[PDB]
């Protein structure tokens, strides 16, 4: 006799354990697996480290203030410089992988807040200018937070990205973003959110450096509140774990 | 602290940051000042070789 | 004994997030650590402990 | 023989081997395969050298004394007690009650002392070791009628052969030797407090059967204990403070351990 | 084993000083009994079941309170006598001693 | 009347022994007695605690 | 369907009930029983009240302050003047018995503290002086608290006992005192601690007045803390219950 | 037992046992019967004395030291190492890894030193040999409490009997002793380079239990190693250059062999 | 429990042995172990080379 | 084992001379530590966890750079000082020494 609020996940040499949680969302009903022999196209044999990549990598934390719009991360770009996962994708031409997103935010009973955790495949984002397109290193961030911004970004001759939270940078309603696998963190109940995503693409394998399969978004629908005295610094932490990752086309390093 | 009950306690608190270090020590069960005086460490001091796993419980 | 060929490793502890405390509660807490062996521990070569020291017959 | 490590894989479930309560004594019986992926590894290591018999059954000097063949100090005496030394005592004080047979060994060596006599051509020295039980007559001098050893066990040794060894059966009125006693011998609770109350092991006497020369000679005897057929009950923590006396557990308060520089320092 | 071997007794002048040296003979100890009182050099001596009265200042002042039973205490008088008294009881197998410090 | 037992060897031989005294406290020590039972010191509780289940539910 | 946090113990005409508890520790795996016919030595028949002694006796409470080192009690000496247990041991020469120690300390969620409850057999204690030995009525206390003291006791010609908490009066590490049956009271979770101890001695029966089988120790490893406003007076209470007690050698009263 | 020679006759064929390629390692497995006519000869010679056990299992002195019974040097010490001598070391350095049990023998002899004291009538000397494991306490002086040998193995010997011999089990944390190590103990690769890094055999202490006389006496101890139950792996060429140090393979370049007069000279 | 083996004699006798210790590192040495296998050092190739045939054809 | 026991250091005048004697204690070696610097007769001495400042010319010039950790080097100054310095580190089981030649 145990409580469904307690969960443990073991991958590689890493573990996470939760005291309070909701459940696990499993993507589109699909658990990530390897590439079959009737779906593959590349001839040469794939490499599969199986343990040195498929573990938990913990990205930098972000402070949740009373006026934070939200944050976004590119899952392929985020683990580019972390561990052996980054090194394998650097040398190889083709990479295929799945992920899981455990987001942790812990607060006391007195603190009240709401966070939406959703994964968006092909989350193409628009530029502030209508004529030009968003520049790299402006949309992408290495282990970086990349927060949004209430109110429109000024229009001028600059490859700045439109960061409006209500349009989410894609021009769609922020509320309707529940169509993709989503989990809600309610400080009064849920402490963390777990999402498992299978590899989703229109091709069997893709170049990790020039294309991003999915974009993790954390958006506070209801702000953070408390009374004078309680702790003000409330951080959010994100851990990503590649699942059933395989690589092809070994060559000289670089991108 | 060694002359007080304070030595056993590990102090944690609320800070305006994250990723700060709480503690750290090497894995030398018989020799490290941290483990030399524990039951297992004292038993090891009567032996030259040791081999196995080590459980660390935090309350 | 302290040796360099057979080195152990390092054990560290960091803040995964931050300590969250409400009002009218103490924000300075303590942790305690217990150490034990697993079911696969073994020892060899009986020797003399370096801790005890006798000046003269008591 | 020790247990062999098994092999586990990736796991996503409600099971929580790691999370537990240390409020209860229940020492967590978790193995590495519960918090990571492991490979199968047969373990041929054997828990053999750690048994109480292999731990305690080794000879250990407990007392060494001198005597002469002329003058005032002509024989030696010593009440049997293992608390004279520190190494044997600390090892025995891992447990509350012990029950073991004892193997006794002696090492007797003589030394010619400085003097001014001439023409010293000594003969071989013979030494007699005698045991007196709690209540037996004790020798007043070196030529007392006590040495007749009609019933007391004794041993004679001629200098030059292998040392003398004898085996002693568990001698006690109780059911186990007591390393620690919390109480008094007198009911009124005003007298000797401690193990001293329980101890009653008799006295040991050693001496020269013959002089052997005209010049002075000083002999020394070292006693070696070996516990055999050991049984032990109720373990207790090892001694931190250094020993002070042989009758009691009197100590001086000392640091719990040694100090480093910081809490994050690796040395 | 003499109880309280380390002891300090503060007694006012003009009051007889009571010094107690109670002991418990070991079962192992079975020899002739000797009780000696030292003043730091002897005030009194008990040997071969005989009491001998050594110190000119304390002559006619030091006497036993009880010896065979197990009590070997003395009762001094006419204090002026500041010093350390060592009660040494001897049995052939084992020996014990107690030191008492007397102020005024 | 001799007893034949096994010698202590590595992993991955027999020896002979006779008792010459009649005292049972003269024999050699008992070095090959490999029996353990840590369920007394470790896990000294009344209600059995399974590993996977929670401690206090 | 019930909760393992709730427990009830019934002995004699007494009961205790807990709302929050950890578990019950049962000594060395042994439940206390009576003396067999192949282990006994005394010839005359034993008396066994069975109900008038084997019940719960409640000793005086002790205030847990923010700077309390700890407390110790001798279980045979503590119940010497309480009920019929004291009267039976007074008249008789030989007494054999087992005990249980229920320690109760209740605090609110805001209060934070940690207490270690351990039973030490033959807990011989040392004197401040290296030459003399601890006097009675200095080590022993009748229904009394007998607290410890941070820092060493002064050395002089006095039968005072060394009360250092870190050496615990026995010259051993306070932390390693977990070798004997121990239970931890954590204010944030555990409210009480239950320990059952079987009779442990090197002889079948012993004189209760001149010898103490076990010493109960309560030591606050982590101090008591709270904020201005919360209740300051926080007491600890101890109840002991002799189990399977039997007596021999009836004679005139006294000791 | 060795193979017996067979008998061949005259042959005219395309077979070429002699002609081969030494580019390949393939050591030609030709026998005399392939390049001449031979008679049948049974061979009762046996390859018995050449086995590694018969080669290595013989006692060999590895270190001899002195001590006195008065003055400053009162005890002797020596870290256990077989590289002190040359004969035992060269034989062991035919292989990379060896695994063997060790039989230890000691030879202790005393000598009365020149002095001017009179009336010297000495007694029999007893000597104590003590082993300290890597980490055990080491004796500061000759009357230190270390000699209590509660757990350290020790041996006592009275001058005049057969030498003392004890047998030691394979002591190593590895799976074979390593005669040659190419690497460092520190990862940064800046420290001790060589086998010295791997070696950890403890220290040996020898001393006089008693003085035995008024005049000076100097004792000397010689240690003898015998490898038993030997296993050996990966053979390597014998040492040409003479040894210089005990910690490393430092050498001075020398001639490949000795020189003659001509290339056709028979001497 | 004694072991009877053969003595080393010339070509063109039995002896008795008993183990008196319980350690397996106390026994005598193993002198009669006559086993060879030089196919490792000599002939260490992959493709077997027959003697009569040419080495490189 | 002191690394580079045979070493030669060429240092210009008016520049502090740096002499390094780093060592690695053996697991077998577990005794009191003594570090002695000889000038070929001592400039500095470390013994019983105490540093003593021996040579009149180098008085107030020779000081340690770090000892317990495993580094026993010195930093000399005001060179004029040509000589051979022998760093001798002592452990009760084993001993080692390093000689450094300094020119100008
Ligand atoms: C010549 C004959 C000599 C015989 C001497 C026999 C003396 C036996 C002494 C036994 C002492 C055992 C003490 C154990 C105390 C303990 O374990 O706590
Ligand atoms: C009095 C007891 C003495 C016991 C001393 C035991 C010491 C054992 C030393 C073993 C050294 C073996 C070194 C082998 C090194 C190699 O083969 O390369």
């Amino acid at each position: 006799g145990y409580s469904d609020r307690a969960r443990s996940i073991t991958l590689g040499n890493s573990t996470i354990t939760t005291q309070e949680c909701a459940n696990v969302v499993v993507g589109y009903g699909v658990w990530p697996d390897y590439l079959k022999d009737s779906e593959a196209t590349a001839e040469d044999q794939p490499t599969q480290p199986d343990v040195a990549t498929c573990r938990f990598y913990t990205l930098d934390s972000v402070q949740w203030q009373k006026t934070s719009p939200g944050w976004w991360w590119k899952l392929p770009d985020a683990l580019s410089n972390l561990g052996l996962f980054g090194q394998n994708m650097q040398y190889h031409y083709l990479g295929r992988t799945g992920y899981t997103v455990h987001v942790q935010c812990n607060a006391s009973k007195f603190h009240q807040g709401c966070l939406l955790v959703v994964c968006v495949p092909e989350a193409e984002m628009g530029c502030a200018t209508l004529d030009n397109t968003p520049s790299s290193a402006e949309l992408l961030g290495g282990d970086s937070a990349k927060e949004f911004a209430d109110k429109p970004v000024a229009s001028g001759s600059n490859k700045l990205v439109q960061r409006v939270v209500y349009n989410a940078g894609m021009g769609v309603g922020v509320g309707n973003l529940t169509i993709f696998p989503h989990q809600w963190i309610n400080l009064r109940t849920n402490n963390s959110a777990t999402i498992v995503m299978p590899y989703t693409n229109s091709v069997p394998m893709d170049n990790m450096f020039r294309h991003n399969n999915v974009t993790l978004m954390v958006i506070p629908f209801v702000p953070l509140d408390y009374c004078p005295g309680s702790t003000t610094y409330v951080p959010i932490t994100v851990t990503i774990a590649p699942m059933c990752a395989e690589y092809n086309g070994l060559r000289l390093a670089g991108h | 602290k060694v002359n007080s009950m304070e030595a056993y306690q590990i102090p944690v608190r609320s800070n305006e940051g994250s990723g700060t270090q709480v503690f750290g020590f090497p894995l030398q069960p018989g020799y490290s000042s941290v483990f030399s005086r524990t039951l297992l460490g004292e038993i090891l001091n009567y032996y030259t070789h040791w081999s196995g796993s080590i459980k660390l419980t935090f309350m | 004994t302290s040796d360099e060929y057979t080195a152990g490793g390092f054990i560290t502890c960091w803040y995964q997030t931050n300590i969250v405390v409400p009002a009218d509660a103490q924000s300075s807490c303590y942790i305690m650590c217990f150490v034990s062996a697993c079911n696969d521990f073994s020892v060899r070569l009986l020797k003399d402990t370096p801790f005890i020291s006798q000046q003269n017959f008591f | 023989r020790v247990a062999d490590t098994v092999g586990t894989g990736p796991t996503n479930s409600e099971a929580i081997p790691a999370l537990t309560a240390a409020e209860t004594g229940h020492t967590s019986q978790v193995v590495p395969g519960d918090t990571m992926q492991t490979r199968h590894v047969k373990n041929y290591h054997s828990r053999s050298e750690s048994t109480i018999e292999n731990f305690l059954c080794r000879s250990a000097c407990v007392y060494f004394t001198e005597y002469e063949n002329s003058g005032a100090k002509r024989y030696a005496e010593w009440v049997l007690t293992p608390r004279q030394a520190a190494q044997l005592r600390r090892k025995l004080e891992f447990f509350t009650y012990v029950r073991f047979d004892l193997e006794l060994t002696f090492v007797i060596t003589s030394t010619q002392q400085p003097s001014t006599t001439q023409n010293q051509d000594a003969q071989i020295l013979t030494h007699q070791i005698m045991y007196v039980p709690p209540g037996g007559p004790v020798p007043d001098k070196v030529d007392s009628y006590v040495w007749q050893t009609s019933t007391n066990p004794s041993v004679f040794w001629t200098e030059g052969n292998a040392p003398p060894r004898m085996s002693i059966p568990f001698l006690s009125i109780g059911n186990a030797y007591s390393n620690f006693y919390d109480g008094w011998s007198e009911f009124s609770r005003n007298g000797v407090y401690g193990i001293n109350t329980l101890n009653n092991m008799g006295t040991l006497y050693a001496r020269h059967v013959n002089a052997g020369s005209t010049g002075p000679i000083k002999s020394t005897i070292r006693i070696y204990f070996k516990p055999k057929h050991v049984k032990a009950w109720i373990p207790r923590p090892p001694r931190l403070c250094q020993y002070e006396k042989a009758k009691n557990v009197n100590f001086q308060p000392s640091g719990v351990t040694t100090t480093r520089q910081s809490i994050t320092t690796m040395t | 084993s003499i109880t309280t071997p380390e002891e300090m007794i503060e007694k006012a002048k003009g009051e007889t000083a009571y010094l107690p040296c109670k002991f418990t003979l070991s079962p192992e100890d079975q020899g002739p009994l000797d009780i000696e009182w030292l003043i730091s050099q002897v005030i009194i001596l008990y040997s071969g079941d005989k009491i001998y009265d050594y110190y000119p200042d304390l002559k006619g002042r030091v006497h036993f309170t009880s010896l065979k039973s197990g009590d070997a205490s003395i009762n001094v008088t006419n204090l002026q006598d500041i010093g350390t008294y060592q009660c040494k009881v001897k049995k052939a197998p084992g020996v014990a001693n107690k030191k008492i410090h007397l102020v005024v | 009347g001799a007893q034949v037992s096994t010698q202590k060897t590595g992993a991955h031989i027999h020896y002979t022994n006779i008792n010459y005294y009649k005292d049972a406290a003269s024999n050699s020590a008992n070095r090959q007695d490999f029996t353990q039972d840590p369920g007394k010191f470790t896990e000294p509780v009344k209600d059995i605690m399974i590993k996977s289940l929670p401690a206090l539910n």
